[PDB]
């Protein structure tokens, strides 16, 4: 009923761009530390018996 | 620095292995007291006069 439209603020799109770039980081930091888990396991441990 | 702390923790599990146990068996062993003198429970009765 009080549907409002929406402003992009040059602000806003500022934000949205410094977002972009702390996601790329975190995107690369946490496929850097899968990868280190990945290889800790196959050494660390190997397979479970009853 | 990652492959550093992987090898670590790997170097350490593999320490983890026991080599073997050791300890002193003494049951059923006791110790042995030792007696000086040897009980005769003898006694000689004789009369005043010697008969």
């Amino acid at each position: 009923f009080a549907l409002a439209q929406i402003n992009a603020d040059d602000e806003f799109i500022g934000a949205i761009d410094k977002e972009s770039a702390e996601y790329l980081d975190e995107y690369a930091t946490l496929a850097r530390d899968i990868s280190n888990s990945l290889t800790l396991v196959k050494a660390a441990f190997g397979p479970l018996e009853r | 620095e990652d492959m550093a702390k992987i090898y670590g923790a790997v170097a350490a599990v593999s320490k983890n292995v026991n080599s073997s146990v050791t300890y002193e068996v003494k049951r059923g062993t006791h110790e042995l007291i030792k007696v000086p003198t040897i009980p005769h429970n003898l006694v000689l009765i004789q009369s005043d006069n010697g008969k």
